[PDB]
């Protein structure tokens, strides 16, 4: 019911990974190896933050303002999003619910979409597709009870899934995931299924590993490659048997703990 | 204990994280500016 | 609750030796400048 | 009654000293700005160790031995000795117990001041200058209650100072410290007063915050040396005890 779509980081954000796991590199070896204090712990929910903030948008670390438009280029999920539509075309019609847990990124997908000719628009307490800040979910599960009939949803980002899951009741509707390949989207994925002792420092061991797919040209690709099939997909009825994405693959081997 | 100053002056983790996080954003534009001209 | 710790999260990262490491290679590193 | 003779570090041990604290940054912040678990704790006393060997010598993070008149050039201790014996002359007959916390260093030592001619040897069981390891000063301490009418101790580093001072009853002869000016030793000597709980947290905030020359150093180290020496000769008064004590570091208290 819950699918998965795997896209790969950009080499920005990669980068942005190992530096912030190298500027974390202390604090990630006493966390992971041992009892820690209360305030390691603080210290660990903001490389968590980080790490979120990384895999949403690298340009959540650009100081200035810049010209939407200028931000597909470092983001397979803004990518994916607009060669979605792009194959999907106007003979489709299913309204789509999108939840990201930033304003500002909602706000420049949103934006940007339109700029594409993509009929998109911001959630508040019909379109061709939503855009929902993960904050204002509260509001949306009233209205995802009655138009199950026709409503998929994408969440942007795992934080988004992790805060709309646990606050509202569980969704009848298809629910698609963008997860960053090799982020703590993967990991939270891999690690899921606990929820233990152990969560906080299995998610944080493996993205630390990893950060201790190839270029440009061939993140496009698969992206586009990822986009007209799951497009292709939607259009024939979302078979759960004929869903062609591969699963993500497991990190489990890369736990540092249990 | 009362904790009344910072043992290293100039030292913040918080805002260092900002700092080199924003600064490898700056770096990036500079190898695309590059990249685009050669 | 106490866990049981399979791996290191930085497979390379070792902090007593890197310290040693830095120290030694800082003094090497000066008697440069005793010789220019 | 114990004297404290400051003495300025090198070049080295200040580039060691910053290196030493940019290494232990975050540990050293998180330590002394919050509470923090064992582990922590641990860590944090490896940076204390790593601080007494610079402020011991530099050449403890040397990779390779090396021949003793190469020492003194980084050691300002080393340098005092030196000039405190050359210009001590064969007038002074008084014995000195030198107690140091590390063997390499000790047989190191007493082969230099060997080799300026100064009577040194190390202590197994008279001469100008006993070498002494700490570690060894159990034994010591009964030589420490008959030869009070003329024995003198020098405490090169703090950790002698503290393993000696404690295994040993009081001494009641002269006792001189060998202690370098804004180094961990400086700190200790600073915050030893109390003997409670802020006590690591602000030697290694004091520390942290100082690391965060030398002619003239061989300059001021060889006036030292010569004013204690006229002092040793005089009869050793009080009232004229020719250095000024080590400047007060309670202000750079970062708890309590």
């Amino acid at each position: 019911s819950v699918l998965d779509i795997g896209l790969p980081m950009s080499a920005l954000q990669r980068k942005m990974m190992h530096r912030l796991v190298q500027y974390f590199a202390f604090c990630i070896d006493h966390f992971c190896t041992g009892p820690s204090d209360s305030r390691i712990q603080e210290k660990i929910r903001l490389f968590i933050q980080s790490a979120h903030n990384i895999a949403k948008h690298p340009s959540l670390y650009d100081t200035e303002v810049r010209n939407f438009s200028s931000y597909a280029e470092n983001s397979s999920k803004f990518l994916f999003l607009q060669e979605l539509f792009k194959n999907l075309s106007p003979s489709y019609s299913k309204t789509f619910f999108l939840f990201i847990s930033n304003q500002f990124l909602a706000n420049t997908l949103t934006q940007w979409l339109k700029s594409q000719n993509i009929d998109a628009e911001l959630w508040a307490e019909h379109p061709a597709i939503w855009i929902c800040v993960s904050k204002k979910a509260p509001s949306a599960s009233h209205f995802l009870q009655s138009c199950p009939d026709l409503s998929a949803t994408i969440f942007y980002d795992i934080e988004a899934y992790m805060s709309v899951t646990s606050s509202l009741p569980s969704i009848q509707s298809l629910v698609l995931r963008l997860i960053h390949l090799g982020s703590i989207e993967h990991a939270i994925k891999c690690f899921q299924s606990s929820y233990n002792a152990s969560f906080l420092v299995n998610i944080v061991g493996v993205v630390a590993t990893l950060s201790s797919s190839e270029s440009h040209s061939s993140i496009t690709e698969k992206t586009r490659d990822i986009a007209k099939n799951v497009a292709t997909w939607l259009k024939n009825g979302e078979n759960f048997s004929s869903w062609p994405l591969p699963p993500l693959m497991d990190l489990a081997s890369l736990s540092v703990a249990e | 204990l009362e904790y009344k100053r910072k043992p290293i002056p100039d030292y913040d983790f918080m805002k260092g994280l900002e700092t080199t996080l924003q600064e490898l954003y700056v770096e990036h534009q500079s190898k695309k500016r590059r990249l685009e001209l050669f």
